[PDB]
């Protein structure tokens, strides 16, 4: 009774939505398409371990 | 809205209506209170200037020019009371007004609630039923043979009578029914 | 805009009354757009719907 | 705009409710001290709407004006935009002056 | 996933960057992600694994229907109704398959546009070219047939196009 | 703005037309011009997914600013130096554009003056 | 909270509403002053507008009217 | 197909052998069961139709029409038993017999393989409707309206017969499959022009096409509730079904001969929509809205594109359901106040709130509120017409603007405002009427989730 | 909540309060049943201003055909009570 | 509830702009009979009201004090 | 129907009609939910003149401002890689005319 | 003395500016009295049925039936073919049809001629 509302109106709906998305929606191709993450010089790739080279010796007009 | 209208408005009523309308529009123009009092005294003096004119043609002409001046100088957005015909709450509560005869269609389970109210309603219905013929007879006897010249209605004249055509006037729903 | 609006608002405190100008009448009546466009086209359409289309 | 416009409307509704469903500003007098919280809320909202610096509306409206000022723009459009920017403060002043300043003009039953 | 074919629905290798923090402040996104994983993800995967165990106890299969190749409308006689009917049915099936091919190409194009972000104009030229070619072929085949279309009308359209191409080739050869 | 008043109220042929500009070769008066240098490579700009309008000669500072945004996310008040550097680079680009505008304007007011002087020298 | 109509007198007021209004007004003014003292360049600008008349004809590559 | 026809026939001895107080219950129950059985026809193929035998076949175009026709009969029985209470048992059974015969004729008409049988049943549908209108109507005009219903149709349908028996004398068959497979182009000659006119105008009259639409505001107004329901929901769609069927043999002449009918339809949309704005009669307003909606289907069929055909099918089904519901809602008010004047009874939302909700839903569906199938059909027809011609968007959209105007006006006049004072006999809505509106509106919203069921053979 | 349930005594008090604030009316001679013409020696233009003062007092507008008839404070109180459905 | 109207004899136009209106009307030979009816709008808590600029600067003093104390603290704390 | 007295005790107050009185041929157009013919503070043919004049003046001023635009004393914005030719559509097998930007 | 107000169809003349209410004759007063008498008799006839306790249903208004009948059923019997009626009918029923036919025919012929010579950019026009 302290937090019954938070499980009947939030937790159950998010459980159902997560199940439907994870195991039914993504079972088909191109259903959930995400924007490509931004890659900047000096970043490290988590898949291949590649390191992006730095950005070519700034003129350094400071 | 209760008084029966007349066939025409006399000169005095027209001048009084013009005075009230001009004062209202002047208050609309003069927002501040002291300024409105000043110019209302000025307007009252202007009206009293011709308070004792005995030339009816001259009085009618003066009223005509006053009306023309008012129409030229009226406020395009005069102040209107909220429940007035032009106000922001004119017919706001009409959707909540329900006629009383609908209570006759209530289910007996609904009438089980509010028993005293429905007993009093039955008393009122009996009182209405018992006095209709007398009201009809009074209307027939008082009305001239040609017909009613105005919409004014006569009051009850004997002891145990009610004024003719009283049910719908008395049993108005409310001004704030809900 | 703040200063002119405040000045013309303080102007209303004076004990002077004068009839409105045509610019104020245009501004207050919404450029006479509802007073014209809600009356002429609607009247013409509702009159043609009965005089010719229906009758 | 969503924030301060919605809260300005709630302040207007609060005034209307407190003045017995009266919406004409000509019958609203001195509410600066009678309704301090509503008064301060409407003052903050009018300041934000007019583009007071470092308020919410400053970060969008002033940049909009500066962007119109440095674009290949129709000159009449720029002039009308500036005049509208002035008229915004004009009607904000109208609202504040006729709703919160001066002497009361509502029915005496407070 | 293995549900669909990766050759028919390709996507780039999905390069992602490793988290490299600079400030000492905590990341609310990481805390909320951990909360979502502990509170939402785990019950869902438990329920799904239970459902999968239940499904594995009853394994039955369904098959893709194979349709033989029947003679087309070009090999049918003028008023021979049976081969005409069979060829028309085969043509309708081919029309539906072509529609679905166009649909697959369009899905590729949509996924390209969403995935590439702000570089979609440059990084999706191949998808646009494939869609242009497929759309041109489909327009040459089935466009302007209208309602009450049939294999005969498509054959007549192809014959008219072939006459136009032959005339154009003859005109070009005269130069 | 003054240039608007001079172009619209004065002689239009004495001032540049922004749509058709520049009308003179880049080496008409300069003895030697070095090509403008770009730091960020095309692949870096493509991977950073910069807007096409954002892909200018100041793109490297913008890339640094975006990287510092992403790195220190909860502290949204940390990239003062990067934002300042990007703004300074854009300011330099704008002053270069103004320099080009002024050069073109004075080239136009010099060319027609020279032609009119040559014509006046050939009156008789 | 229970306040009565007053009929031609100033309405009854509570301490909480007055202190809340004053506190929020002071908060807004403090925010404005703090941001101005920290982010003046957002209003007064950060870089100066150069004067085109101050640019030499050698900076812009301009021949001395004889070539 | 006989598994649906034979129970409909068996409804007659059932009705005639039932008790004096049990006809309505049994008829409603068994008609609903027949509707449940007819629901099985929705399992269509993607290439060719369901050829049950040499005589009857079912395509994706006629399956929704069959389902709607079978579904309408229980609603007609529910709506008719109120005003037929004082009627004698024999005349009640005669009315139910008329309804059953109409349903059987429609069932056979929508499934006939051969055109002459289709014409025979499509003309046989006239007799029960005429009998119902001229016998159980309420006013003296019901006779004249009946004549308008009888001679408008026949004058258009008699040449059609002369055309059909002519075609079989040249091609050798009138079977629809043979006609489709052995189709040949129509030459541009006066004889072919008049054969095109003969094969078309019979279906234009039943739509009705603007100009030949005068019979409808009479027949729909003076008919009883069930007569108007069957006229609006199903009988108007016979012209569309026949025209969609017969436009196969008319190409390529349809490119040239459709211009007058297209112009008539696109201008009649505006004319009828404007007429709806000034109508003192509610039933007449609904009748005119029916013509305004059918002009769109006429245009869609005339322009001859797959999107237009899908839109026409969806719009036909949606308009049938919507017009039936609107006629029921108007009849509920009429049975209280005994007058069809729209402004006589006002402010009914205060007195009948749930009926006001039904009115609101019907009005919203009428003006094609998305994602209702009305909107789907209208939008498909609009896109097909825009492909046909861009300038068409000027008219259709205008019609849309008028369509929302007279609908909500119709809602405002009867439901909003203040109640009229002198009326005091407005009883609470019965369970029968509320169930009737619920059964009218729930399938309408259910069809949104599965639009492909009502998109025709072109899907 | 909203405005209190105003009563007959409140209406009479407010009407007499507004009338007593009128300079042309002597507060001592004023009574509930005091006629505006006979007892107080006023004119029609004065009655119009009294009606307007009543309207400003109670925040609602009285139609002129109803306003002309109200000749003593008791009539004004009765009219306001009939307007606002006040029974006590 | 359970409240009665204030005394009507206290509503005097004294010290209010109604005096100004009365004097300019007496300079014309006329009088204001409704002047007292409005005196309540100038008598009690409504006697004095703030101006527009004062209204805008509602909490400027407290906010300015907080701003200056915070700035003074931070400026000297930054000199570690 | 709006011009009729709103303070009269009409038999139909919303419609402002009395029982038995003759009804206008065009009542449904004047129902006051619709076309209004009430007198206005400013006469017709003057409001029309003012509105048409304001609209025409606005249109003419907008056209004039289009003819005389407003801009800043700057040159065109310069983009490095052939004005971003590869990004702005592509076609990498063309090698377009080099656009050259020099320092100033 | 002031700018005069002139009435229009959609902005009628106000009652206070109408001279008819400022030139009164005994016959004018008699006409006003007769109008009031008719209105009062109609009001009494309505109120007698309105307040009747025995009455249950809708009070039938002959004016409303007359209005509806005149608007719907009385039109054709009172129609006569006249040059004005014939011209108005021909215009409003024939002109729009041929105007739209001409517009659509012109547009479609232009489009078909563009298609025939193959310059319309019909790419990606799969659906129709
Ligand atoms: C999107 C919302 C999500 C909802 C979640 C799921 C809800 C399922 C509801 C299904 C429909 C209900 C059945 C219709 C008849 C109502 C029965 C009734 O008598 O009510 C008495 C009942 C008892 O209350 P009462 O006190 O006795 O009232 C008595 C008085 O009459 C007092 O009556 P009242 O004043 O209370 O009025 C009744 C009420 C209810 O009356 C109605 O009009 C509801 C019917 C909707 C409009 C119908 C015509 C318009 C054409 C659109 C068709 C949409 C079809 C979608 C598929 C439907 C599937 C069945 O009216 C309204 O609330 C206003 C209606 C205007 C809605 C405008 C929005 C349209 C577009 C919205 C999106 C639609 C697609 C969603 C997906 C989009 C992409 C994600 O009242 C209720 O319980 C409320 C009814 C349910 C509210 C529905 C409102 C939104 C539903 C839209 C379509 C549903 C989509 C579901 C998919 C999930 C999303
Ligand atoms: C930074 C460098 C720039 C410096 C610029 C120079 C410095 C400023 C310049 C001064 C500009 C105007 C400033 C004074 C404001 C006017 C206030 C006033 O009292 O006016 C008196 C009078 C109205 O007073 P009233 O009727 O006695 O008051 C009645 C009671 O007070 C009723 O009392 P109430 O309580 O109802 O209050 C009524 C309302 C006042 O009632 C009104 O509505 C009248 C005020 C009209 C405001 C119009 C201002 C802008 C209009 C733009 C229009 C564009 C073209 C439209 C022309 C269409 C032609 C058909 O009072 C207010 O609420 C406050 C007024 C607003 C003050 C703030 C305005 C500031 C913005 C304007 C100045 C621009 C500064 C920024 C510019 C930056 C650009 C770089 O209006 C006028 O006579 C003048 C209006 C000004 C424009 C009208 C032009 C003449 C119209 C006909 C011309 C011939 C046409 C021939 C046919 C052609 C056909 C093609
Ligand atoms: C209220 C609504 C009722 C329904 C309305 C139905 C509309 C029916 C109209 C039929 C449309 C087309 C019919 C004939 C096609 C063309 C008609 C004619 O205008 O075109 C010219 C025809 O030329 C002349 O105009 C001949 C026709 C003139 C005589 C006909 C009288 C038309 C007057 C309108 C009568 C009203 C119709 C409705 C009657 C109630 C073309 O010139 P041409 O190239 O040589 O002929 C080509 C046709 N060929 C190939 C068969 C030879
Ligand atoms: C494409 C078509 C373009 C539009 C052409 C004109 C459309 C005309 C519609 C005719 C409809 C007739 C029946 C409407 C029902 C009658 C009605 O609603 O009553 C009028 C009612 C009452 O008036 P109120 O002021 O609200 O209240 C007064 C009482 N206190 O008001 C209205 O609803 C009138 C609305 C009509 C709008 C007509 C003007 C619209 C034309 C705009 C054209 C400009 C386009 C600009 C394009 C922008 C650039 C992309
Ligand atoms: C509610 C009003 C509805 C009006 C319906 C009536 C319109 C029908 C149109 C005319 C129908 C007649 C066509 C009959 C069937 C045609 C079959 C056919 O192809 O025969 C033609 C012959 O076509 C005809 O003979 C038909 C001519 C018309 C005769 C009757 C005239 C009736 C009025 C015709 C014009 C009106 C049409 C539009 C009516 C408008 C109604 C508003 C060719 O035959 P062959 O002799 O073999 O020629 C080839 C070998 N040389
Ligand atoms: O005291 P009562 O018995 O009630 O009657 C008083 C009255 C004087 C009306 C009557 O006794 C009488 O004798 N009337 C004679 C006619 C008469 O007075 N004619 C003159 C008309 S008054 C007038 O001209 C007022 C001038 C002011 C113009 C008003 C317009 C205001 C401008 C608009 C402001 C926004």
């Amino acid at each position: 009774r302290h937090s019954i509302f938070a499980v009947t109106h939030v937790l159950i709906p998010v459980w159902i939505i997560h199940y439907y998305l994870k195991y039914h929606v993504t079972a088909k191709p191109y259903t959930v398409v995400e924007r490509k993450p931004r890659i900047f010089p000096g970043d490290t790739i988590l898949e291949t371990g590649e390191v992006i080279p730095l950005m070519k010796e700034f003129p350094d007009q400071h | 809205a209760f008084s029966a209208p007349a066939a025409y408005l006399t000169h005095q009523q027209k001048v009084l209506r013009l005075y009230k309308r001009a004062l209202r529009h002047l208050e609309s123009w003069c927002v501040h209170r002291d300024k409105y009092r000043y110019f209302a005294c000025l307007m009252r003096a202007r009206f009293d200037e011709h308070k004792n004119e005995k030339d009816m043609v001259k009085a009618t002409q003066l009223l005509r020019q006053a009306e023309e001046e008012f129409w030229y100088g009226q406020h395009p957005q005069p102040y209107i009371f909220p429940e007035s015909p032009g106000g922001t709450s004119y017919e706001r509560y009409e959707c909540y007004k329900v006629p009383e005869w609908c209570l006759d269609d209530w289910h007996p389970s609904e009438k089980a609630m509010y028993p005293d109210y429905f007993a009093k309603r039955e008393q009122w219905k009996r009182l209405r039923r018992e006095s209709w013929e007398r009201e009809v007879k009074q209307l027939q006897e008082e009305t001239p043979p040609g017909g009613p010249r105005t919409e004014a209605l006569p009051p009850a004249r004997k002891e145990g009578d009610l004024p003719p055509l009283w049910w719908h006037i008395v049993t108005r729903p409310r001004e704030r029914p809900m | 805009g703040f200063m002119l609006a405040l000045e013309l608002n303080n102007t209303t405190y004076y004990l002077k009354f004068k009839y409105p100008s045509q610019t104020y009448k245009f501004s207050n009546m919404l450029g006479y757009y509802p007073s014209i466009m809600h009356r002429l086209p609607t009247y013409h359409n509702l009159s043609m719907s009965q005089k010719s289309a229906s009758s | 705009h969503a924030f301060f416009k919605a809260m300005l409307f709630m302040c207007s509704g609060s005034i209307i409710h407190s003045l017995n469903d009266e919406q004409d500003i000509r019958k609203m007098g001195g509410l600066y001290k009678a309704m301090p919280f509503t008064t301060t809320a409407l003052i903050i909202g009018s300041l934000a709407l007019t583009g007071m610096p470092y308020l919410t509306g400053f970060y969008s409206k002033d940049l909009i004006i500066e962007a119109v000022n440095m674009s290949y723009t129709n000159a009449w459009a720029l002039l009308m935009t500036l005049i509208a920017t002035s008229l915004t403060a004009a009607y904000s002043t109208r609202i504040i002056f006729f709703a919160f300043l001066g002497k009361p003009r509502f029915p005496p039953l407070v | 996933p293995d549900s669909w074919d990766k050759d028919v629905y390709p996507e780039p290798p999905r390069r992602t960057p490793a988290p490299a923090p600079q400030t000492s402040l905590p990341n609310p996104v990481t805390y909320l992600t951990k909360i979502f994983d502990l509170l939402v993800d785990r019950p869902v995967t438990l329920a799904r694994e239970f459902i999968e165990q239940q499904h594995a106890k009853n394994r039955y299969y369904y098959y893709h229907r194979e349709f033989r190749r029947v003679p087309d409308i070009t090999e049918c006689e003028e008023k021979d109704i049976l081969c005409m009917f069979e060829a028309e049915m085969q043509w309708r099936r081919d029309y539906k398959v072509d529609q679905e091919i166009v649909n697959i190409i369009q899905e590729r194009l949509k996924a390209c546009q969403q995935r590439e972000g702000e570089s979609y104009r440059q990084n999706c030229a191949k998808e646009l070219e494939q869609f242009t070619q497929v759309s041109k072929a489909f327009q040459d085949r089935y466009s302007d047939l209208g309602a009450h279309y049939s294999a005969r009308k498509c054959l007549a359209k192809q014959k008219q196009r072939m006459l136009a191409e032959r005339k154009a080739a003859k005109e070009a050869a005269a130069a | 703005g003054a240039h608007l008043a001079r172009r619209y109220l004065g002689d239009a042929s004495k001032e540049p037309d922004p749509l058709r500009m520049p009308t003179f070769p880049p080496d008409y008066g300069f003895p030697e011009r070095k090509e403008r240098e770009m730091v960020a490579t095309q692949q870096e700009m493509n991977d950073a997914q910069l807007m096409l309008q954002q892909r200018d000669y100041c793109a490297h500072y913008l890339i640094q600013l975006l990287k510092c945004k992403r790195d220190s996310f909860p502290n949204f008040l940390a990239c003062k130096h990067e934002q300042h550097d990007w703004d300074y680079c854009e300011h330099l680009d704008y002053v270069k554009r103004m320099k080009e505008f002024e050069r073109e304007r004075r080239l136009l007011q010099r060319k027609k003056r020279r032609e009119q002087r040559e014509a006046e020298m050939a009156r008789g | 909270v229970h306040i009565e109509p007053r009929y031609r007198q100033f309405p009854q007021l509570t301490r909480s509403q007055l202190i809340q209004a004053e506190f929020f007004s002071a908060t807004m003014w403090f925010w404005i002053l703090w941001r101005f003292w920290h982010d003046s360049d957002a209003v007064l600008g950060h870089f100066p507008y150069p004067d085109p008349s101050q640019w030499t004809d050698e900076e812009l590559g301009i021949l001395p009217d004889d070539e | 197909m006989l598994k649906i026809i034979i129970p409909t026939t068996m409804l007659l001895p059932m009705t005639w052998m039932s008790k004096h107080n049990m006809i309505w219950i049994n008829a409603t129950v068994h008609s609903l069961l027949i509707s449940l059985i007819s629901l099985s026809l929705l399992n269509q193929l993607g290439e060719n139709s369901l050829n049950f035998s040499l005589t009857f076949f079912s395509d994706s175009l006629s399956a929704p029409l069959l389902v709607l026709t079978t579904w309408l009969l229980p609603l007609m029985l529910m709506a008719s038993q109120s005003h037929l209470s004082k009627e004698t048992t024999t005349r009640k059974k005669l009315y139910i017999t008329m309804l059953i015969l109409l349903q059987l004729f429609l069932i056979m008409t929508f499934t006939a393989t051969e055109l002459i049988l289709f014409y025979i049943l499509f003309e046989a549908t006239l007799v029960p409707t005429l009998i119902i209108i001229t016998r159980w109507g309420n006013q003296t005009e019901r006779l004249n309206a009946g004549l308008y219903f009888l001679f408008y149709t026949l004058a258009g349908s008699l040449p059609l017969l002369v055309a059909l028996v002519y075609i079989q004398n040249t091609t050798g068959s009138l079977n629809f499959l043979i006609i489709h497979y052995w189709s040949h182009p129509l030459s541009n000659s006066w004889s072919n022009i008049f054969m095109w006119l003969a094969c078309i105008m019979a279906f234009m009259v039943k739509m009705p096409l603007y100009g030949l639409h005068l019979w409808l505001p009479k027949a729909h107004v003076e008919a009883p509730i069930a007569g108007s329901m069957v006229l609006a929901a199903v009988l108007l769609k016979l012209g569309g079904y026949g025209m969609m069927r017969i436009t196969t043999i008319l190409n390529p002449l349809t490119n040239y001969m459709a211009y007058p009918f297209l112009m008539l339809s696109m201008w009649g949309m505006i004319m009828t929509s404007s007429i709806c704005l000034r109508q003192t009669d509610l039933k007449s307003l609904i009748a005119y809205s029916s013509v305004s909606h059918m002009a769109l289907v006429i245009v869609a069929i005339m322009i001859q594109t797959p999107w237009s055909f899908m839109g026409a099918t969806a719009l036909m089904i949606a308009h049938g359901l919507t017009s039936s519901m609107l006629f029921c809602l108007a009849n509920t008010n009429y049975e209280r106040v005994h007058s069809r004047t729209m402004i006589l009874a006002r402010g009914l939302q205060t007195l009948l709130p749930l009926m006001a909700t039904w009115w609101l839903v019907a009005s919203l569906t009428n003006l094609a509120l998305p994602p209702s199938i009305n909107l789907i059909g209208e939008l498909f027809i609009i896109t097909a017409s825009f492909s046909w011609s861009n300038i068409t968007i000027i008219l259709m959209g205008m019609n849309m603007m008028i369509t929302a105007l007279y609908s909500l006006y119709m809602l405002i006049t009867t439901q909003r405002g203040k109640y009229t004072h002198h009326i005091n006999n407005i009883k609470p809505s019965f369970t029968r009427e509320n169930a009737l509106m619920a059964l009218h509106i729930l399938p309408l919203l259910l069809l949104t989730l599965n639009p492909k069921m009502i998109l025709g053979p072109l899907y | 909540s909203d405005a209190p349930p105003l009563t007959l005594e409140a209406i009479k008090d407010r009407v007499l309060y507004v009338l007593k604030l009128y300079d042309k009316i002597d507060p001592e001679k004023l009574s509930v049943n005091s006629h505006f013409m006979k007892d107080l020696g006023l004119d029609s233009l004065d009655q119009v201003e009294i009606i307007m003062a009543m309207e400003d007092e109670f925040g609602f507008e009285i139609p002129d055909i109803d306003a002309e008839k109200l000749m003593c404070p008791q009539e004004i109180v009765d009219y306001i009570a009939d307007k606002k459905d006040v029974y006590e | 509830s359970k409240m009665e109207l204030p005394d009507y004899k206290q509503w005097k136009i004294e010290g209010t702009p109604l005096e100004t209106v009365q004097e300019k009307l007496a300079a014309r030979g006329l009088r204001d009979p409704w002047g007292r009816n409005e005196a309540w709008r100038y008598s009690g808590g409504f006697a004095n009201n703030v101006s527009f600029v004062g209204a805008l600067l509602k909490g400027f003093k407290w906010g300015f004090a907080a701003f200056v104390v915070a700035v003074g603290a931070e400026y000297y704390l930054e000199s570690q | 129907q709006q011009e009729r007295d709103p303070w009269y005790d009409w038999d139909h107050p919303d419609l402002r009609l009395n029982w038995g009185e003759p009804i206008h041929w065009d009542l449904d157009m004047y129902i006051r939910n619709r076309v209004d013919t009430s007198p206005t503070p400013v006469s017709w043919n003057t409001m029309c003149k003012h509105l048409f004049g304001f609209v025409a003046f606005m249109l003419f001023m907008f056209w004039v401002g289009e003819i005389y635009p407003s801009y800043q004393p700057v040159g065109p914005k310069q983009y490095p890689y052939n004005d971003l030719y590869l990004e702005r559509g592509g076609d990498p097998t063309k090698e377009p005319e080099p656009v050259v930007h020099y320092e100033i | 003395s002031f700018p005069k107000y002139k009435p229009s169809r959609l902005a009628t003349l106000p009652a206070t500016l109408d001279p008819a209410e400022y030139d009164i004759s005994p016959e004018t007063r008699k006409a006003q009295a007769e109008r009031l008498a008719i209105r009062s008799r109609l009001k009494r006839e309505y109120l007698l049925q309105y307040n009747d306790p025995n009455r249950l249903g809708v009070i039938e208004d002959p004016a409303l039936i007359r209005w509806t009948y005149a608007r719907s059923a009385n039109i054709y019997p009172n129609f006569r073919p006249t040059p004005k009626t014939s011209l108005l009918g021909a215009l409003f029923g024939i002109g729009p049809l041929f105007f739209w036919y001409y517009v659509f025919k012109t547009d479609r012929d232009k489009k078909e001629k563009l298609i025939q010579e193959g310059k319309l950019d019909q790419t990606f026009n799969i659906s129709y």
